[PDB]
C-alpha cells in the first residue's frame, strides 16, 4: 500500500492500455519487418 | 527465402489427369511463333561490326 | 459523399451538371435510365490505354476449379 | 538417451508421428524437378533475351 | 406502439447492478499485447479501391491480416 | 483457325461461371502473353449470334475488365 | 480470420504457463471460446494486427466454466 | 449496436476501429483496452468504493454506469 | 538491380508453362490427422503449421531459384539471413528444430 | 555509511563504461520452452520465474 | 532413489528440461567476467578518489 | 489556392510510412 505510494494498482501485468505509442511502436516494427526481407 | 522454398518442396500438386506429351504439346506451341530471338542475332551482328 | 469520401470537387460538378440536365428533361427518370453509363463507358470501360507500370496479383486457380480454391502467390510488375 | 528425459512421454510420440507424417509426405514436387523441370529449361533456353 | 413505448420507459427509469452472465464472465480475462504480425500481402498493391494510406486504419487492418481467399458459403457450409 | 483453337481450348468447367442470367468467361492467358483481342472479338461474334436462334438476346461486354453480380473489377483491383 | 484464429490468439503465456490459465482437460470448448474474445480485443484496437497471449482468468479455469455452464443451463426460460 | 467511440474516460481520440464487434464481444474488447484509464477516471471523480473490485479494484462503477445510463442503454439496446 | 528482373521473367514463364501447382493445404489436411494430447504445453503439429506460411506469402522464390540455375557464372543465389534463427537457436527449442 | 556511497559511485562509472547490459526476456525466452503437461499440480517453468 | 517416488513421472521429466535450460543459457555473463571486467577494473583503479 | 493534387496526397502519406 504505501509501496508505490499511491499508483499501488496491486494488479502488476495487465495494467497497459492502448492509449498513444503502443500504435506508432506496433507500426514502427511492422515497417521494420516488412522491410527486412 | 528459405521458407518458401520449403513450403514449395512439400506441397506439389499435378492436374488429376495428365499426359505430358499433350500437355506440354498444348502449352508451348503460341510460344515458337515469336520473332524475338532472329532480331537479337542481327543486333549481335551490328555489335561486333561497330 | 462528396465530405465523407473526400471525392474530386470537379467530378462533382460534372455529376450536378447530369443531375441539372436531367431535370431539364421531359422526364427525369427517363433521362436517367437512358444516360445512366456515362461515367462507366468513359472512365471503368476505357482504361490504361497507355501503360507505363505499376503491380499485378499472382493468383493460381487450383483443382478441383468446383472448389473455387484460389491460392495468392505476389505481385508482377506491369509493362 | 541424453536428450529424451527432458521431454514428456507424450510429446515424443507426438514427434515422432510428425516426423513420420513429414517423411511420406505425398509431394509431387521431386518427381517433377527430377523428371520434368530439366525438359522444360532446355525448351526455354535458347529464347531468353539474355 | 403504446406497449413499445411504457416498456422502453420501464427499461430506462429502473436501475440495474450488473451486464448479463456472459460479459461478467468475459470481464474475468485479461490478455497480453505483443510484437506486431507479419505483412500478408504487399504494401503497395492495391486491392480494394479507397482502402489507400489516406484511408490508414483499413489499409494497415487488410495488410496485417489479409483478404479472404476463400468463398464464405462453402466454409460455412461445413461449420 | 484461331477461334478454332480458342473456342476448342475453352470448357465450361474450367472457364465459365453463371449465375441466373449473369455469366463471367475467363480467357486464361498463354504462355506468350495475352490472347489477341481480334480473336477474341470474331468470337464474341459468333455468341452474338449464336443466341439468336433460339431467341436470347446475349449483351455482351468485352472492355478489360470484370464485371459478375455487379461487382467490378480492374487490374485485380475491386471498385 | 481463420489463420488468425489459428496461429495468432495463443491461450498460452508468453512467458511460460501460469496457475490460473489452466483449462481443465475435459472443459476444452474453453479453447473455443477465448479464442473470440483474443480476436475482439485484437481487431477493436486501431492499428495493425498484433500477436496477443493470454495473461490470467481471475477466477480460474473451473471456475469460468461453471459461470458458463450455469449460464447455459439458466436460459430459455 | 457496434458504432464505435471516438474518445472517453480522458482516453486518446480515434484508438478504435469499426471492425469492433457487436453485442457482448465489442462491449468486453473496448472496456478490455481501457480499464486502466477507466478505473483512474472513475476514482479521480469521487466514485470511489471499499469493496476492492476484481475487473474495477475500488471503483464504485455499480453507481456510475447507472448514472452515467451505461447500463441503461446497455439493457435497452436489447429491446 | 539489373539482373533481378531477368529472374523474375524467367519465373514467371515457367509458372505460365508448368503442369506443376504449388497447393499448400496438403500439408494442413496431412497434420490434421496426427495424434496429440490436448493437455500438453507445446504442441508439433500447431507450431510447424505456424511456421510454413512465408512473410507476404510470396511462393515465387522457388521459380526464381530453379531460374537461376542458368545464371550461376553472374548470380549466386543464396538463402537470406533472415530465415536463420535470431541468437543461433537451441535443439531444447522446438521452434529451432522446425528452423 | 561512509564507503556505501563510494561503491556506488564507482557501480555508475562502471554503468558508463562497460559494453555488458541485461536484458531479462532471455530467461523468459527460454522458459517459454519447457514441455510440461498442463494436470500437474507443480510447474517448475511457473516458479522459477516467479 | 528415496526421493524421486514422492514425485510423478511427469513432474521428473520437466524438473530435468528445466534445469538442462537453466545449464545451456546463452548468458554473455561468465565470459565477460572472465576476459573484459578485470581490464575494467584496471583502467579504473588509478583515477579513483579513495 | 492549395487545391495541390490527389497522387501528392497519395505520396505524401507513403513517404510518411517508409520513414523510420
Amino acid at each position: 500500500l504505501d509501496l508505490d505510494a499511491h499508483v499501488a494498482s496491486h494488479g502488476l501485468h495487465g495494467n497497459m492500455t492502448l492509449t498513444s505509442s503502443d500504435i506508432q511502436r506496433h507500426i514502427t516494427e511492422f515497417i521494420s519487418s516488412w522491410q527486412n526481407h | 527465402d528459405a521458407r518458401a522454398i520449403t513450403v514449395a518442396l512439400l506441397s506439389g500438386k499435378y492436374p488429376p489427369d495428365l499426359v505430358t506429351n499433350v500437355w506440354y504439346a498444348d502449352a508451348i506451341y503460341p510460344m515458337y511463333a515469336d520473332t524475338e530471338v532472329f532480331s537479337n542475332l542481327q543486333r549481335d551482328m551490328i555489335t561486333c561490326e561497330a | 459523399l462528396q465530405q465523407t469520401a473526400g471525392l474530386d470537387p470537379s467530378l462533382v460538378k460534372l455529376g450536378v451538371q447530369i443531375c441539372l440536365h436531367a431535370a431539364a428533361s421531359s422526364s427525369y427518370a427517363w433521362f436517367i435510365l437512358k444516360t445512366k453509363s456515362i461515367f462507366p463507358q468513359n472512365t471503368l470501360h476505357s482504361m490504361y490505354e497507355s501503360l507505363e507500370g505499376g503491380y499485378c496479383p499472382n493468383l493460381e486457380w487450383l483443382e478441383p476449379r468446383s472448389d473455387y480454391k484460389f491460392m495468392y502467390m505476389g505481385v508482377m510488375p506491369l509493362s | 538417451q541424453r536428450y529424451q528425459p527432458g521431454w514428456t512421454q507424450s510429446l515424443v510420440s507426438s514427434m515422432r508421428g510428425t516426423l513420420d507424417k513429414l517423411k511420406l509426405i505425398k509431394s509431387m514436387t521431386p518427381m517433377y524437378l527430377q523428371q520434368l523441370a530439366p525438359v522444360e529449361l532446355a525448351v526455354i533456353a535458347p529464347m531468353l533475351p539474355f | 406502439l403504446a406497449e413499445m413505448d411504457e416498456t422502453l420507459m420501464r427499461a430506462r427509469r429502473h436501475s440495474y447492478s450488473s451486464f448479463s452472465k456472459l460479459l461478467e464472465a468475459y470481464l474475468l480475462v485479461k490478455w497480453r499485447m505483443c510484437e506486431a504480425r507479419e505483412p500478408s500481402v504487399d504494401l503497395r498493391l492495391p486491392l480494394c479501391a479507397g482502402i489507400d494510406p489516406l484511408n490508414s486504419d483499413p489499409f494497415l487492418k487488410m495488410v496485417s491480416v489479409g483478404p479472404m481467399l476463400q468463398s464464405t458459403r462453402k466454409y460455412f457450409a461445413q461449420t | 483457325p484461331d477461334v478454332l483453337r480458342l473456342m476448342k481450348s475453352l470448357t465450361i468447367q474450367r472457364n465459365y461461371v453463371c449465375q441466373g442470367d449473369d455469366g463471367l468467361m475467363i480467357i486464361d492467358g498463354t504462355t506468350a502473353g495475352k490472347v489477341n483481342s481480334e480473336t477474341i472479338q470474331k468470337m464474341l461474334e459468333l455468341i452474338s449470334k449464336y443466341g439468336e436462334e433460339f431467341g436470347w438476346k446475349y449483351d455482351i461486354a468485352y472492355d478489360g475488365t470484370a464485371e459478375y453480380l455487379k461487382l467490378y473489377f480492374i487490374f485485380g483491383c475491386r471498385i | 480470420f481463420d489463420s488468425m484464429f489459428k496461429h495468432h490468439v495463443k491461450l498460452l503465456p508468453k512467458d511460460g504457463r501460469h496457475l490460473n490459465t489452466d483449462i481443465p482437460p475435459r472443459m476444452g470448448w474453453l479453447r473455443a471460446i477465448l479464442r473470440f474474445l483474443g480476436a475482439g480485443m485484437v481487431m477493436t484496437a486501431t492499428g495493425v494486427a498484433v500477436d496477443i497471449y493470454l495473461e490470467d482468468i481471475h477466477g480460474g479455469g473451473r471456475s469460468l466454466g461453471q459461470r458458463f455452464m450455469t449460464w447455459m443451463r439458466q436460459e430459455g426460460r | 449496436w457496434g458504432l464505435p467511440l471516438v474518445k472517453a474516460f480522458g482516453s486518446d481520440p480515434w484508438i478504435f476501429s469499426w471492425y469492433m464487434p457487436t453485442g457482448d464481444l465489442g462491449m468486453y474488447s473496448w472496456i478490455s483496452l481501457i480499464r486502466p484509464l477507466m478505473t483512474r477516471w472513475m476514482v479521480a471523480n469521487g466514485y470511489v468504493t471499499d469493496r476492492c473490485s476484481p475487473v474495477f479494484g475500488n471503483a464504485d462503477y455499480r453507481r456510475c454506469f447507472n448514472e452515467l445510463k451505461l447500463y441503461q442503454g446497455y439493457y435497452m439496446a436489447q429491446l | 538491380t539489373v539482373i533481378q528482373p531477368v529472374l523474375q521473367d524467367i519465373s514467371v514463364l515457367l509458372q505460365r508453362i508448368s503442369p506443376l501447382q504449388i497447393d499448400p493445404t496438403i500439408i494442413s489436411n496431412t497434420m490434421s490427422t496426427v495424434s496429440e494430447s490436448t493437455t500438453q504445453t507445446l504442441s508439433p503439429a500447431s507450431s510447424i503449421l505456424g511456421k510454413l506460411r512465408p512473410s507476404n506469402s510470396d511462393f515465387s522464390s522457388f521459380r526464381v531459384a530453379l531460374a537461376g540455375w542458368l545464371y550461376n557464372g553472374v548470380v549466386t543465389t543464396v538463402i537470406d539471413d533472415s530465415s536463420y534463427p535470431k541468437d543461433g537457436g537451441s535443439v531444447t527449442s522446438l521452434e529451432n528444430l522446425w528452423d
